[PDB]
């Protein structure tokens, strides 16, 4: 999603200075050979300002998900995006509204549970303990089984 | 809401949009060109109005979900 | 298309499409302008909250009913109430739906004519018809005879009907109703220390009346019992705490119906105006009216009224006749159910006041053949 | 119940939703294109007296004006729906802005960083 | 352009551009002329040090606040303070910036009119607007209802608001505030031997009060505990050494808020004027005010006040209502944050008192529609 655009916009002025200065300060080498392939934590330490942890965790996991374990120029941009606020910031709430509109193209007065059933079916994600639990919990945010608009509205928001 | 006024605005627009055409002030082929111009302009108008109906349907979506939320608040 | 069965009433507006069992939207008929100044900017504060919205913001409003006693005293507010009812509680434009209003008997003509003029000019309905509030309540019971006592919130009227032929000379309309009982309850609560004055606190007193008051089977015995024991004192929690205890105010508030001398009214109670309305009828249909006495309207929902009224009438009536009081559980919406039934009839489909007819004869068409 | 599983699940379903939104958008695009195509009423432009030409284009003008009038009325209707949407938006924003109204502001400028100059 | 959100206050002037999170420059509002003779020539000695400069040379000055209790008693000094605030702490000429002053409720008119006349004639601003100090503190909490107790340093006032409609008949303004607590602390410190008299040493007593004093959850138990053990005696180092030990003076200084009889004031504490302010409101909005009690102002920063106040109100209030006390961590600057939010609104952009309007109606424009 917004990941590639955030990487592209990293070509800027404030984050360019941030990346260059970070490299000049605490990316130098001349170690004992421990291979700081995990210098992500070192950079988090040497930042002087830690951003919200979601950036850190998404970078820790999703980067080199194949197990590359290495940070490139583009991955330097990824880490620096993690440093500044290059986030999509919850995407567009217009997109959330449009999605919920497509959900109630049947116009159930709310996104029905079977909307979620078919959407998970399309996504094909394995039905774990998280699956079905999340759907019922969002629908039964009243804990009464009635799915309302604001329930899934806040369920989907805050995410990119 | 005072339909005489709103219909009056509509009539003002239409008479304004009554771009009546003259006789020896256009060419036969030029008249064809103007006809196609109206054709395409109204086609775009129809597309915009269809999207307008779509967004109105989405407005009705918001109306029903909103009033249902309101009832749930009681 | 379907017809809109609106029922203005006085205290609760009940509306819904013809052919159902219950009204779709029921909400108090009050329009309350804010009275304080207001300091928050951009809060989106409107100039008048109508319907059920003004029963939640009633702490800073001055609610005022637009219908006093059947008649309508404030036409702008009534127009606002109708506009709300059509557009927000039913969401059906009136340009495509016939309407069936209801009106109390013996009301001023100008009220009815203005009602039809509004419905035809402002809302621009296809056709509207005005019906007497008691004939509908007789429809809902599935009868065709009987004398119906429709004790609403504005006005109590008692229309006798036989074999479908209404008796216009025997209608006894009395202006004591639920609102006067609310005021009298609010006035006798002051004997314990609780003072309700604001027009918003009238709603609290109304809730007390609905939830606690009941009609005593025998008044003197209850007055004696409540003055010795304490088995009657029921408590109730105000909207902020400070529970209150109602003693013998419980059955003294609705007793005003059978003794209108309590609020200074001269006339006789609802137990004796029914007997008088019967005795004005012919001598050969009195047995049927005795056997088919019908109750309707909201105020006849007090627990224990269908027995007190029967006891009183049996005391008044000759000993041989059988006195039976029909009190269906769906009393409150009886008028509207009857209205739905009447609007759903095929034989009635040509009685509407069509718009072209109004254009030819003016608003005075309602008094003409299309009644 | 694991946070990682929840993140994976919501991410996958949200991307499915985004893809279906793009599909809905392009399907609407095709609908509108076909709609305009079938709206067109072609005319036999040739072999007519030029006075017939002017008359025919005038008929087109009348139909065009009436069509734009219908679009006007529906635009007004959706505008009223917009006003109602604004009212309901005011309602919900009232209920939630009682707690989150001033959230619109400009923060984090100079006090946070410029500190040792004084 | 951007608006200047100034906030005169009494004790700390807080200012900054609209749309930020915190005031740009916060400094005490004191103007102190030197009092000794002065023998060094050419030292560049000024005739009056204002703001934070006079808190460093306070050893040879006579500091005097220009604002006594909300009202302004010395207009020349206040003009000097404003001039300093605009030119040296923000460095923005006022000719190109709207201003949003703040004023306590129930203040004399002449104070407000003189304030607007100064802002329009001397500093020559484009447009200025005066707002009540409690509505802003309600803005900052993101609420729209609630009763806010803004216990500043000059005056403590308690403005209840519902749904954006302020209730002008329920404002309870009390003149006990931080300054009287400083004087009372300075008066009870003499019971151990420490005498502070000079107007410069009032600042030292203020620092003692800020750093050591706390509000006791239960007063008698604390008085008994401090009189037996010695676990409370906290020491503090004066600006020259000679540490002092504060015993049960710690929780006796801020206790004056809940028992104003200590400093001889008749009125009831801040725990009971809030309940009285609520009870003057209508009967239907008391639950919401109970649930959304807001604290603001500097003096409400004592450690342990949000529990003492809740305990007291729960004792006074009916047992069913839920009592909740909102105490945001950014209490001190709550009024200014709210002021920034209000000045940043688009709907508010046409409420400013434009200069041409002042030229047409004189300084009395402030009491008019542009409030
Ligand atoms: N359950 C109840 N018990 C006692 N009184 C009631 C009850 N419900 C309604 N009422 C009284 O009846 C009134 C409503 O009467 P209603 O039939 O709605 O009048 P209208 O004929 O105008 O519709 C209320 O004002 C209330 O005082
Ligand atoms: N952390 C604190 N603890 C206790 N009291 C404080 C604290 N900070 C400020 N005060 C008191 O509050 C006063 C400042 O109040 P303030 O809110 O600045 O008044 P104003 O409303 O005039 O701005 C100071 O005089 C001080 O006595
Ligand atoms: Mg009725
Ligand atoms: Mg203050």
């Amino acid at each position: 999603d917004d990941i590639y655009k955030a990487a592209v916009e990293q070509l800027t002025e404030e984050q360019k200075n941030e990346f260059k200065a970070a490299f000049d300060i605490f990316v130098l080498g001349a170690e004992d050979g421990c291979i700081s392939t995990k210098e992500l934590g070192k950079v988090m330490r040497m930042l002087g300002q830690n951003p919200t942890p979601e950036e850190l965790q998404e970078m820790i996991d999703e980067v080199d998900e194949d197990g590359s374990g290495t940070v490139d120029f583009d991955e330097f941009l990824v880490m620096m995006v993690r440093c500044m606020k290059d986030d999509s910031k919850g995407k567009s709430e217009e997109e959330l509204s449009d999605l919920f509109r497509m959900f109630d193209k049947n116009a159930d007065g709310y996104i029905d549970l079977d909307e979620l059933k078919m959407m998970l079916q399309a996504t094909g994600e394995t039905i774990t303990e998280d699956d079905i639990e999340e759907l019922m919990k969002d629908g039964d945010k009243n804990n009464d089984g009635r799915i309302d608009y604001d329930e899934f509205l806040e369920f989907m928001k805050g995410v990119e | 809401g005072k339909r005489q006024t709103e219909r009056e605005k509509k009539k003002k627009i239409l008479a304004e949009r009554r771009k009546a055409l003259a006789i020896d002030h256009l060419n036969e082929d030029q008249l064809r060109e103007k006809a196609k111009e109206l054709w395409q302009s109204i086609h775009n108008l129809e597309a915009e109005k269809f999207d307008l109906q779509e967004k109105f349907k989405q407005q009705k979506y918001e109306i029903n979900v909103l009033r249902n939320r309101i009832n749930d608040n009681q | 298309t379907t017809a809109l069965v609106c029922d203005n009433g006085s205290g609760l507006v009940k509306a819904g499409f013809a052919g159902d069992d219950a009204p779709r939207a029921v909400f108090p008929s009050i329009v309350g302008r804010p009275r304080h100044q207001g300091v928050m900017v951009g809060m989106g504060q409107k100039d008048s909250y109508v319907g059920d919205e003004a029963q939640s913001k009633r702490g800073i409003l001055t609610l005022k009913y637009p219908i006093e006693h059947g008649i309508i005293t404030n036409w702008d507010d009534m127009e606002k109430i109708w506009h709300h009812t059509f557009y927000n509680e039913l969401r059906v434009a009136p340009e495509e739906h016939p309407t069936l209003l209801t009106e109390a008997p013996l009301n001023p003509k100008a009220n009815r004519e203005k009602m039809t003029q509004i419905m035809f000019e402002t809302f621009n309905v296809p056709a509207m018809y005005v019906a007497i509030q008691a004939v509908l309540s007789l429809y809902a019971s599935g009868r065709t005879t009987g004398i119906v006592l429709d004790s609403g919130d504005g006005v109590t009227h008692n229309v006798p009907i036989y074999e479908g032929y209404a008796l216009p000379h025997a209608i006894m309309r009395l202006d004591l109703a639920g609102r006067d009982l609310t005021d009298y309850l609010m006035k006798i609560l002051t004997e314990r220390g609780y003072s309700f004055v604001t027009t918003a606190e009238r709603e609290i007193v109304r809730d007390i009346k609905e939830k606690l008051c009941y009609v005593a089977l025998d008044f003197e015995n209850e007055m004696a019992t409540a003055a010795s024991s304490s088995s009657l004192e029921k408590s109730y929690e105000l909207p902020d705490g400070q529970v209150i205890t109602i003693g013998n105010e419980r059955f003294r508030c609705p007793e005003t119906l059978f003794q209108p001398s309590f609020i200074g009214m001269e006339s006789a109670g609802i137990h004796e105006t029914t007997y008088n309305s019967i005795m004005k009828c012919d001598i050969d249909i009195r047995k049927d009216l005795y056997a088919n006495n019908v109750l309707s309207g909201g105020t006849t929902m007090y627990p224990g009224i269908a027995d007190r009224m029967q006891k009183e009438i049996t005391a008044l009536a000759p000993s041989t006749m059988k006195i039976k009081i029909i009190a269906p559980p769906e009393r409150k919406y009886s008028v509207w159910i009857g209205g739905s039934i009447l609007a759903s009839l095929s034989t009635f489909q040509q009685m509407w006041i069509s718009k072209q007819e109004y254009d030819e004869a003016g608003p005075s068409i309602v008094h003409r053949k299309c009644f | 119940i694991s946070a990682s599983r929840k993140l994976q699940l919501k991410t996958l379903m949200l991307q499915i939703a985004k893809q279906e939104m793009e599909r809905e958008a392009e399907e609407r695009r095709g609908e509108k294109g076909r709609v305009l195509r079938t709206r067109c009423q072609p005319l036999e432009l040739d072999g007519l007296g030029f006075e017939e030409l002017q008359d025919l284009c005038r008929q087109l003008h009348a139909r065009v004006d009436k069509v734009d009038e219908e679009r006007y009325d529906v635009e007004a209707k959706v505008t009223k729906n917009i006003t109602e949407i604004a009212d309901l938006t005011q309602k919900i924003y009232d209920l939630r802005g009682k707690f989150k109204r001033p959230t619109l502001r400009r923060v984090r400028i100079s006090a946070d960083a410029m500190m040792q100059a004084l």
